[PDB]
RNA sequence: CUAAGAAAUUCACGGCGGGCUUGAUGUCCGCGUCUACCUGAUUCACUGCCGUAUAGGCAG
């Protein structure tokens, strides 16, 4: 009857690691390992009120007796130095291989009906049309989350590590290289070549990715915010606690991989947004709202459940995806 | 177990999100089996390749830093979480917390077999580094060391020493290489004779009790605090048996149904965090695996320490 | 003179403190929050 | 031979010190923050 | 075959209003630092001549 396994579980491919931030002048970019580290310092915000009110605070006695008692906070900040204009964030990137075996697979029929799928996809056609899309989210730093917005330049430079030494270098103008054109280059296809060569591959396929951006003097950039619960009872405590690995501001690896993964051009609901993080009932955490519904026949599950079981294999877009989410990872299953 | 014919040295490995959460009653550093786990999976890739039997594993770690939060006003710590996506409404998913660490260790792992005189020690120690270099160590992925200063790497010392001043001058030169780390041995001994004298202390006592008498820092009246010898930690020392034995087809929703599952639950220990010079020999500190099926007590320890 | 302020679309509660004039940083969460917070402590200080 | 010395009129804790024969300075305070440190050192060496 | 396998905290913010810390005070008696050494290991790769030469030789 070839059901669907019950434990279902990918290991994550393509694993970067957390984007230290360090910070230096521009045109002097080549000199840059003994920059200093971007730090993470506390400042004192103190604001009025802002937000709408509920229609039971809108009595202007209320409202003056409200704005007399603003509301202080200690946010953390990081700011790039006042004789600094360039913020370098540099990562390592994992592009490990076997990308279509399981991690845990329980039926071995559909262990070797997946594995087979898999392989029938890569011979027909490879890893070309998505390690082109990592390549260029890898090449447009937008890794570089709100880092990028404000931008005069961003440059990234990616390094090929074999086993000390640098095999092979790029380097690309992460503004010319859009948002949400996934084009074609020479050096793009050979980035995208070396990513299939990683996710086909047994081995893993190292990449070392450095971006440097233009901000301005003392500018502030955007580590990655920490998110805890329980922040304290009956005291005065952070509202904003920025990530920062040793005494340096970063980047969670995490947010790198989301930025990685935004390649999903194919839902059907229009692109207003562009390409999306490649996740199962596909859901952009800013929108609040989840694309690819399990409503239409377009989700990861009902796709993997066509293409396997009953070998109603989907559009080449579509099947683009779902390989996409097996390199992505998860854990799926049943009771 | 078996002695070590030789003992490879990975290097300063780093992790960047292991698994804080050793144990439902401790954290902090990852559980040992984590690593002697992680020591059967490389003998599971590339020890049947290499004819050899990579076996038993020393814990150095050279730096840790769990990714937690003291918060305002209180005397614990809280774990820094990640934001998991959204579920198919766009409600946000309840948090399951999960706590994360960056570790940077080196694994001493004992290897013997038929495989050290067919190849040159450099070449297997250079496989099993690029074996390891594409693995994770505690649910967390090894940094694989790209475009810093120069890479550290391996050495295979064997440890059939031509004299004991051969075997104690290289010794010293391995352990003068992972020297900066903090060595993690099993010291249940000490905890039995610590259960013993808290027995003649106060009867019925739990080894529980001595655990949690060994780890909390206890104030006696003449005030003065009790001493420790060394840094006692409490570590998951394996699993115990509740539920007999399954067949591998028989349990609903395993992982393979060809492997015999048995629900089962933690066996909290001790150990110890020395400095590594201070065993006088490598060939110890090593983490095996003790199973004994029949009964249960699926553990791992430190043999042959003391 | 209300002990607790959440301010709504930031999900942040503000908790009243008389030794400086203003509103502190509590924790986070919406309205839910505030009315158990509410609850628990009584609001008006 | 006592512990603490306050000089009264000008608010200073002399704490004894053995080594030289003598008292040193060692905080400001009056009658109260003596009696405080006589409950935590002990007075009378 | 690793309490395995998966994960975007984030958008905004005026901490400033103001201020007399003061009086007083003995640090001080006493003291043996000695003993004995190779800075020299080629440790000055120098100065100049013949030659168009940096090629190659020569002189002290």
């Amino acid at each position: 009857i070839l059901s669907t396994a019950s434990v279902l579980a990918f290991e994550r491919k393509l694993d970067p690691s957390d984007a230290l931030m360090s910070a230096g002048a521009w045109a002097q970019r080549d000199a840059s390992q003994e920059w200093p580290a971007v730090t993470v310092r506390e400042k004192s915000v103190r604001g009025t009120i802002s937000n709408r009110l509920k229609t039971k605070d809108r009595d202007p006695a209320k409202l003056d007796a409200s704005i007399q008692s603003p509301n202080l906070q200690t946010v953390d900040v990081a700011n790039l130095p006042s004789d600094a204009d360039t913020l370098k964030v540099r990562f390592t990137l994992r592009v490990l291989g076997g990308a279509g075996t399981p991690s845990a697979c329980n039926d071995a029929a559909y262990r070797d009906k997946l594995l087979q799928t898999v392989a029938t996809y890569v011979n027909d056609q490879g890893f070309a049309e998505l390690a082109r899309r990592y390549a260029h989210n890898l090449a447009n730093a937008r890794f570089l989350w709100r880092n990028r917005v404000g931008a005069e330049a961003v440059e990234v430079r990616i390094n090929h590590i074999r086993q000390g030494e640098v095999a092979r270098a790029w380097r690309f103008d992460a503004l010319a290289i859009g948002l949400r054109d996934f084009k074609a280059d020479a050096e793009l296809d050979a980035l995208a070549e070396l990513i299939a060569s990683g996710l086909s591959g047994s081995g893993h396929v190292l990449l070392e990715v450095v971006a440097f951006a233009r901000i301005g003097d003392g500018q502030e950039v955007f580590p990655s915010q920490e998110l805890i619960l329980d922040k304290g009872d009956k005291k005065g405590q952070k509202s904003k606690t920025l990530y920062s690995v040793r005494d340096a501001a970063a980047i969670h690896s995490q947010k790198i991989g989301n930025a990685l993964r935004t390649i999903d051009t194919w839902y059907p609901d229009e692109d207003g947004l562009g390409p999306i993080a490649v996740e199962p009932y596909g859901s952009v955490t800013s929108q609040g709202k989840a694309y690819r519904q399990p409503k239409q026949k377009l989700d990861f599950y009902t796709l993997l459940d066509n293409w396997v079981l009953r070998d109603e294999a989907p559009a080449v877009e579509q099947q683009h995806y779902v390989i996409a989410n097996l390199i992505r990872g998860g854990v799926f299953g049943e009771a | 177990v078996t002695d070590p014919e030789a003992l490879l040295l990975l290097p300063r490995l780093s992790i960047q999100n292991a698994n804080a959460i050793s144990s439902p009653l401790t954290w902090g550093f990852p559980s040992p089996g984590a690593f002697t786990g992680f020591v059967h999976a490389l003998q599971r890739r590339v020890g049947i390749s290499l004819d050899i039997e990579l076996d038993g594993v020393g814990i150095v770690c050279h730096r840790f830093e769990a990714q937690i939060s003291q918060p305002a006003g209180k005397r614990t710590k809280v774990f820094n979480l990640t934001r998991n996506p959204l579920n198919r409404d766009g409600s946000t998913a309840a948090i399951v917390e999960e706590g994360r660490a960056h570790l940077e260790v080196s694994l001493l792992l004992g290897v013997h077999g038929d495989g050290l005189d067919d190849h040159p020690a450099q070449e297997i120690a250079r496989q099993v580094q690029e074996q390891a270099g594409a693995m994770r160590l505690a649910g967390g992925s090894i940094l694989p060391w790209c475009n810093e200063r120069f890479p550290a790497p391996n050495a295979e010392l064997l440890m059939l020493g031509g004299s004991d001043e051969q075997r104690r001058k290289n010794q010293r030169r391995l352990t003068r290489r992972l020297l900066p780390g903090f060595a993690l041995v099993s010291r249940e001994a000490l905890l039995q004779q610590h259960l013993e004298t808290l027995r003649t202390t106060l009867p019925e006592a739990t080894t529980l009790d001595a655990l949690l008498d060994l780890c909390r820092i206890n104030f006696e009246p003449p005030w003065q605090v009790r001493d420790k010898p060394g840094w006692l930690v409490p570590i998951p020392a394996g699993y115990n048996a509740l539920s007999p034995l399954y067949l591998p087809g028989e349990v609903r929703n395993a992982r393979d149904r060809e492997t015999p599952l048995r629900f089962v639950e933690n066996l909290f220990g001790l150990g110890e965090w020395l400095s590594p010079h201070r065993v006088a020999a490598l060939s110890d500190l090593l983490w095996y695996h003790h199973a004994e099926p029949d009964k249960g007590l699926y553990r791992w320890s430190t043999p042959r320490f003391v | 003179i209300e002990k607790f302020r959440c301010s709504h679309g930031y999900n942040e509660i503000y908790k009243y403190s008389p030794d400086h004039e203003a509103y502190l940083f509590y924790c986070k969460g919406g309205q839910g929050q505030l009315n158990k917070l509410i609850a628990e402590n009584g609001r008006f200080m």
